[PDB]
């Protein structure tokens, strides 16, 4: 039961971008900021929490193996409690009797639950946000606008039937007319949003079921359009990322972390780095990272922690430094007393 | 800045049971718009102050046809007399004392 | 169902400019600049992608076949599925599982995917390696375009996260026929666009703590090297393979 | 409908000076210490002088009736032919010349030059030759008509690349010469006979 601390880099190979609920709004794709508007963002801990939760569910997946079929013995509930961590069939209470000292043993039985936890019991690992160390070091990546195929290059249409150029051009026609009707509608609309923020209070109630069924107008017109339900030649909306190269450092803690739980970590940072992505956009690439962790130890009533070794991921391979996390790791694998069912 | 539905109810109980034309001074814009909301246009034609509107507009809307006329606001030393000049509203209903928001 | 990483460099043999309406300004077509005013111009993943996408489709068509009238069987939904990945048409739970056989007898929206379908390849941003390999071209009062340089070393990475054999060959014979016009961004006045690029595709078992190096493909004005014979395995995989419907979705 | 590239070098026998149109520089292939460059904006513009004069002398759907505006294009319509520029291939070679001295490559100086014809078909893609040929009459690619500067021979080797192929095969050997023009390839004066053969044009 060691406290093993995660402090290092997470060095950006590739923009690295997500979008939270939150985060975002009308105006735009936006980073999660660490606290008011013109803050520096962080990327969430919550998706490398996951990220690093759905890798180790895979490790345990891989572990128990595979039956001649290809289906692992687990059933849904227990994937979805091993990497969703959400119960299936309701067998998740908060402070329950019954459960008192029943936890050790699960823990023991269920490294990943014990490591991630789940509804009621305490995930011992805790995923830091990524603060990026230095200035700048984000900025609008994707961008970038659908066009027409055939407009691009014209080799496509030797490609399509007269009948279905005749589609193409109706399409063209079509999506253009459109383009108009919405454009005016959207003049309406911004007139509209002009008075809906300078306004008295509940006269722009009015103003938002305008809003509102004026975007059904837009829907019906989308209906009205035929073929293409959108539009085609449409620019994209350029989503905020942190540039490559950027350094963030990371700090995940793992709160009195058996030799299991630990090898059980560092096997799924091992997995993780067979494809080390974090966030979204992956059909941009975007997520791919190197990242060097130093894990520190604690030992309660000591005045520095020590270092048990260092952890890099790079393209190039997992680099594992130190006895220590390469016995966690032994210990993990070794340990042939794993119940996931429980 | 929630009006009680039972004044509401009241007050256009009285506004209708008006037999002649009326002028209305509520003390919001929003207050107008709810008053005119809540009532049914049963009596001749209500005419109503939009939030950020012009009172002199419907002062010559309202010469050519006296009604009830809802404004608040408005006022500022103003009257809607008529042509000549002659007291064209034998009421003059002042729905709420136009209390000032407090001001921190 | 590998996971193969293409890493690598491209060398551009001509400018290479992309009118990114997010960067333009009212100096005129700047790059995009991967920070703020004073980083790096990075060439977007997107134009790669689409680039790419148009030459996976490219093949698709050529491998589907031509009939005697040089026409391609594929109607216009399915042609702007293939490429752009837009719902001409317009036609869920019962997609869970859908995806799985959607995949395995349309390779291509598999690799690129569609508004809903994960896409399997990742074509990422090409970054330069030095600095001053990026100025301003199209001197002709014109607006002069920003571009990279003349063999400006930009640093790719692409990813195909979960491919199998025909899946890879697919995005390998894609990498084949994006060679014929190895052409990038815009400005194809000016020649601008045309770049000579080799990727070192290395693969990675998950679980293994190296990864293991497939070969190497590379893309110059006098030919296509694909080397370890790995890459080649997947091509004929891909070639051979005469079970895909592309007219499901 | 092959995608013809000419690769090739130009070898440059005067000082060759472009932006005629703060001090009278060559542009700059990325900072202000690299190398400089001679823009393929003057050149495509000596390509684009060429295929006026040569349909002149003669005489998608919009690419069959007039070749040179499928080569080159219009504004709403894309060219198929792109003109790079002339990088230079080895250090130093390029000094102040020449009042105001202007920029120039060194007699002798020889510049690797890419120029390429997308989806070409051999009907219009025969005009694009033509118009080497006729350039050769008249070998033009400097800025100055005083100075008659531009006086250049060059050596294009046409790789078209069928695409699927892993190599791109060489239709011939395009050399442009004070001497006059030499071509190579029977495929290539084919191609070139197919664009004389069609007689499809419009002015403009």
């Amino acid at each position: 039961m060691r406290t093993l601390n995660f402090n290092g880099k997470i060095s950006t190979l590739e923009p690295l971008t997500v979008t939270v609920k939150n985060a975002v709004s009308t105006s735009g794709h936006r980073l999660p900021r660490n606290g008011g508007f013109n803050a520096a963002p962080y990327f969430p801990g919550t998706s490398i929490r996951g990220t690093l939760r759905h890798a180790a569910h895979k490790v345990i997946v891989d572990r128990v193996g595979l039956n001649a079929d290809g289906k692992s013995p687990f059933d849904l509930a227990e994937h979805f409690m091993l990497a969703q961590g959400v119960d299936i069939n309701g067998e998740a209470e908060t402070f329950a009797p019954g459960e008192i000292n029943a936890g050790a043993e699960l823990r023991s039985k269920n490294p990943l639950i014990s490591l991630f936890g789940r509804w009621g019991l305490s995930g011992k690992v805790g995923i830091g946000n990524a603060i990026p160390d230095g200035d700048n070091q984000w900025g609008m990546f994707g961008g970038g606008a659908r066009s027409i195929m055939f407009q691009r290059d014209e080799s496509l249409m030797e490609f399509l039937e007269t009948d279905q150029v005749d589609r193409l051009e109706r399409l063209l026609e079509e999506q253009a007319e459109a383009s108009v009707d919405i454009s005016q509608i959207k003049t309406e609309q911004d007139a509209l949003k002009k008075a809906m923020k300078s306004a008295d209070k509940d006269t722009k109630a009015e103003l938002q079921i305008k809003v509102r069924e004026l975007d059904e107008k837009i829907q019906a017109r989308k209906d009205q359009k035929q073929e293409s339900r959108e539009s085609i030649r449409r620019p994209i909306d350029p989503y905020e990322a942190f540039i490559t190269g950027a350094e963030l450092s990371h700090r995940m803690s793992i709160k009195n972390a058996t030799d299991e739980e630990a090898g059980l970590f560092i096997s799924a940072l091992i997995r993780f780095a067979a494809e080390p992505r974090f966030g979204g956009h992956a059909n941009h690439n975007c997520g791919l990272v190197e990242a060097h962790w130093t894990v520190t130890t604690w030992k309660p009533g000591e005045l520095v922690p020590v270092t048990l070794g260092e952890i890099v991921i790079t393209p190039n391979g997992v680099e594992i430094t130190g006895d220590e996390l390469f016995a966690m790791v032994k210990a993990f694998n070794e340990n042939q007393s794993f119940d996931f069912t429980a | 800045q929630i009006f009680s539905g039972q004044w509401l109810k009241a007050v256009v109980e009285q506004l209708s049971c008006i037999q002649g034309p009326a002028l209305v001074l509520t003390a919001s814009h929003y207050e107008t718009r709810m008053i005119a909301n809540q009532l049914g246009e049963v009596s001749q034609p209500v005419y109503i102050q939009k939030a950020g509107q012009a009172l002199s507009e419907i002062i010559k809307q309202y010469q050519e046809k006296p009604g009830i006329l809802i404004s608040a606001g408005a006022s500022v030393g103003v009257s809607p007399r008529g042509e000549n000049g002659e007291q064209i509203f034998q009421d003059l209903i002042i729905t709420r004392i136009p209390f000032l928001p407090p001001d921190r």
